[PDB]
């Protein structure tokens, strides 16, 4: 999603708190909008 | 001469150990069922452009070492190994055009069987990767399919565009940037693959 | 950071090895050029830059640094070698140059 | 043959003017920085001076100012340390100093070092 | 924070809550003690070579030094003000002591003063363009000292060129000018402008370590102590640098000479080979 | 979408690499957005 | 006429001189050290030309 890296776990290692925030919030935006989209897809097939 | 190549031409892309995967990569690599090129030695540098796979067809070791640079005379990779010692260097060499052994630059000193050799430099990384396996064929490449992994790993560095061995039938495969879909097995061996 | 320089005189035979030191004036860390001078004719170039080996001189003749104290070692002695050398910095405008020594049998 | 052609000796008293020579030979004179250093007799060298003779950029030492007068001829190739008034003092084997060349020769080839390859030696003796 | 009640009260807010089952929290097992494992590589690197050094190359020709079997103590080098700059992009400059890498390179060159913000990922100028230039995804720090008492005609730089070359690739040439062999056309290099009798315009000397951190066997690691290896119990291990919550058996995978660690559907390590006790 | 102009051959042809990237991104997030509201509209229009 | 023009107006009376008919050579502008730094927003220094 844009990140440094894919593992949280090396991010919060690697990164201070300021830049961590920033890496951080693109994760959590492209993570957020992946199970968004899996939501909606899971709940447009369960109301099917 | 030329030869269909069949399966031969695949490594082990990375370092990461997979179990029933089937992980896709694109990088440089020799294309399924392709044109290369054959060679025999009864009764040449060519070029180095994205990367070239060399299969060795050794009966009695003949060659012994190859070259890999762009003035290879007196001045540019040498690998000799007297049955003893495997000395392996990257030096400006003080050899004959056509150097031979009878019968530096990088400061630490490093048919019947098949020597693929896959000689590619990664930012430096002179990985070579290997698999030997026994044969009993003289027409030309046997059909077969065989993961090379990293045996040594030397930061050399430096820049390859032709090749000339020292003193068989060698495929100049120009490995191009090609999508391959590689399957791990349950004990984490390339079984198949497919130039997809 | 001063310049002190041994020995007044050296006395030894052929195939010794002495080690002398040429201290730093100040800090004269990264331009120093060391000078190789014979009783009657110009200096040579011992080790310029302070790392570097000049033309001309053979290799026994050599120079070292360490911190604020440098050294100029011979390694292998030969009759010739009986002669007077200073050593210079240049790293820092005005240059200053050693002081001497000399053999005797 | 890189050679800094510097004059013979000069023998002369106290009070007069002085031309001495630094000649450049098989290469370009303007390449190498000319370092003036006097070397007194019995005893090692010493920067005496320095001028830039590429645009007759002079500094004059402190216990020099006045007293001498350093300049550079360029047409005859004679870089110069003119004594108006000549000192006792300086009764000294000269040798005018070529730098050094060792990484990216053509790029300064000035300033590197204060001895390549010194001529004969301009001995002046007042 | 007191009962299960209380709890299912606080999620539905409200002090009488209705019957029925209700998801409050997530039980977790907290890490019991803490794990460090890391490999027997205690022989110290010479960060001083470079750091201490009293030799550096221009950028024309930037030497690189492989490091490895090292241990980087980035304390004292961290701690000392001798840097006047410490910008770290892919790591953090007080989160260096815990990492361990499994490869590094170190590059020394001179660079001029403005052009400090040229040393950083997605950057340009004349360096940049045709004398060296850094990845757009570089990962690591630079280092940059107030090296005008530190660090006169002998530091180079290109002016012409082709077009720009690739990250951390040396390219050494003196001559070929772009349009004006003997002719104007000439030699493409010059010299700084520095002495040692001459802020902007002086010089600042910039050191750059390349924090590769590619998968391979683990070379150069922090000044850590390792701790002895407990089994079947969550705790806060560390298989160099690879942190997280877990059990540790003993695996009946068997691990080719080469491939290191292993790796499920999730792009999560499943298995770590003990550096310690292969 | 937020970004400098609306056109990718306008962008590529104008912003080097180096921010180029930071600008494409917005473009993207914006462009990815849209067709995720789009496929759920078509979704749920097509689940009617 | 604008870059290496010897006269140059004051901020609180900024001149202005409006361009047209013009073959923009960018390149000697570009390579050339005049500029310390060359902060683009909308375009770039290397896609100038
Ligand atoms: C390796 O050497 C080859 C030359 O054999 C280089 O190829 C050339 O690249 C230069 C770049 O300035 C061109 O001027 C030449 O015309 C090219 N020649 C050919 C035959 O392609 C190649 O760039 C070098 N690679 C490295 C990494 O140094
Ligand atoms: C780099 O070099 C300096 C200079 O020698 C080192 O500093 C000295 O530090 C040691 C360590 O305690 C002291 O014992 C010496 O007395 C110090 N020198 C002086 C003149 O006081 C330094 O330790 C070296 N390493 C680093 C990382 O800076
Ligand atoms: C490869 O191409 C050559 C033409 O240059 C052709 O003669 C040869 O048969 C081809 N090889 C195969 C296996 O088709
Ligand atoms: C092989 O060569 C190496 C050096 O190239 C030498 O050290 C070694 O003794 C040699 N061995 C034999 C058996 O000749
Ligand atoms: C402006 O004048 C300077 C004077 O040295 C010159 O170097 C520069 O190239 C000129 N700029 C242009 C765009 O011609």
């Amino acid at each position: 999603f844009g990140a440094i890296s894919s593992v949280l776990n090396d991010i919060l290692s690697r990164l201070d708190p300021p830049e961590a925030e920033v890496q951080i919030d693109r994760l959590i935006t492209g993570r957020l909008q992946s199970l968004q989209t899996y939501v909606t897809q899971q709940l447009i097939r369960a109301a099917e | 001469a030329y030869t269909n190549s069949f399966t031969r031409g695949v490594y082990y892309p990375d370092k990461v150990f997979r179990s029933s995967v089937l992980h896709s990569t694109q990088d440089l690599f020799l294309p399924f069922f392709s044109n290369v090129t054959w060679f025999h030695a009864i009764h040449p540098v060519l070029p180095f452009n994205d990367g070239v796979y060399f299969a060795s067809t050794e009966k009695s070791n003949i060659i012994r070492g190859w070259i890999f640079g762009t003035t290879l005379d007196s001045k540019s990779l040498l690998i000799v190994n007297n049955a003893t010692n495997v000395v392996i260097k990257v030096c400006e060499f003080q050899f004959c055009n056509d150097p031979f052994l009878g019968v530096c630059t990088f400061e630490y000193v490093s048919f019947k069987n098949l020597r693929e050799f896959v000689f590619k430099n990664i930012d430096g990384y002179f990985k070579i990767y290997s698999k030997h396996t026994p044969i009993n064929l003289v027409r030309d490449l046997p059909q077969g399919f065989s993961a090379l992994e990293p045996l040594v790993d030397l930061p050399i560095g430096i820049n390859i565009t032709r090749f000339q061995t020292l003193l068989a039938a060698y495929y100049v495969g120009y490995l191009q940037p090609r999508t391959f879909l590689l399957k791990y097995n349950e004990n984490g061996t390339i079984t198949d693959a497919v130039d997809c | 950071i001063q310049m002190t320089q041994s020995p007044s005189t050296l006395s030894a035979s052929v195939g010794d090895r002495v080690t002398i030191t040429c201290r730093a004036s100040q800090s004269i860390s990264y331009w120093l050029a060391w000078y190789q001078q014979k009783p009657g004719k110009a200096p040579k170039l011992l080790i310029y830059q302070a790392s570097s080996l000049e033309s001309g001189v053979p290799s026994r003749f050599s120079g070292s640094e360490s911190g604020t104290e440098f050294t100029l070692t011979i390694s292998s002695l030969q009759p010739d070698d009986f002669a007077t050398y200073y050593c210079q910095q240049y790293n820092s405008y005005p240059y200053t140059f050693g002081q001497g020594t000399k053999l005797e049998i | 043959q890189v050679q800094l052609q510097q004059s013979g000796a000069e023998v002369k008293k106290p009070g007069e003017s002085l031309k001495i020579s630094c000649k450049g030979s098989g290469y370009s004179f303007t390449s190498y920085w000319i370092g003036w250093v006097r070397q007194m007799p019995g005893k090692g060298l010493e920067w005496m001076g320095i001028i830039y003779p590429g645009d007759s950029d002079t500094r004059y030492s402190p216990s020099f100012q006045g007293q001498v007068t350093i300049s550079a001829d360029k047409s005859i190739s004679t870089a110069y340390m003119q004594w108006s008034s000549l000192k006792a003092s300086d009764t000294a084997m000269y040798y005018c100093a070529r730098s050094f060349r060792d990484d990216p020769r053509i790029a300064v080839a000035g300033p590197a070092d204060a001895f390549d390859i010194w001529g004969q030696g301009t001995m002046v003796t007042v | 924070a007191l009962d299960p009640l209380s709890e299912t009260k606080c999620t539905l807010k409200s002090f009488t809550v209705e019957k029925g089952i209700y998801q409050t929290s997530n039980f977790r097992v907290q890490p019991t003690e803490s794990i460090v494992r890391f490999p027997n590589i205690t022989n110290l690197c010479p960060f001083g070579e470079v750091f201490n050094a009293t030799r550096f190359a221009s950028v024309y020709a930037w030497n690189r030094k492989r490091i490895s079997n090292c241990v980087a103590d980035y304390s004292v080098l961290y701690n000392s003000a001798s840097f006047s700059t410490f910008k770290c992009y892919g790591v953090s400059p007080t989160k260096l002591n815990d990492l361990c890498f499994t490869n590094v390179y170190a590059d020394s060159f001179v660079i001029r003063g403005d052009e400090v913000r040229q040393i950083a990922p997605g950057q340009t100028g004349k360096i940049a363009d045709y004398n060296y230039k850094l990845p757009d995804d570089f990962t690591g720090c630079v280092i940059a000292w107030n090296s005008n008492n530190l660090d006169n005609y002998n530091y180079l730089y290109r002016l012409f060129r082709k077009s720009n070359l690739k990250p951390f690739e040396r390219d050494i040439s003196t001559e070929i000018y772009q349009a004006g062999e003997g002719f104007n056309c000439y030699f493409p290099l010059q010299s700084y402008g520095f002495q040692p009798t001459n802020v902007g315009y002086q010089p600042y000397r910039v050191v750059v370590l390349s924090f590769e951190l590619l998968h391979a066997p683990a070379t150069v690691c922090g000044p850590k102590k390792s701790t002895n290896l407990v089994k079947n119990k969550c705790v806060n291990f560390n298989f160099n640098g690879l942190t997280g919550t877990g059990v540790l058996t003993e695996s009946n995978k068997k691990f080719l000479p080469f491939q290191q660690f292993g790796r499920d559907i999730a792009d999560t390590t499943d298995a770590v080979r003990d550096p310690q006790t292969l």
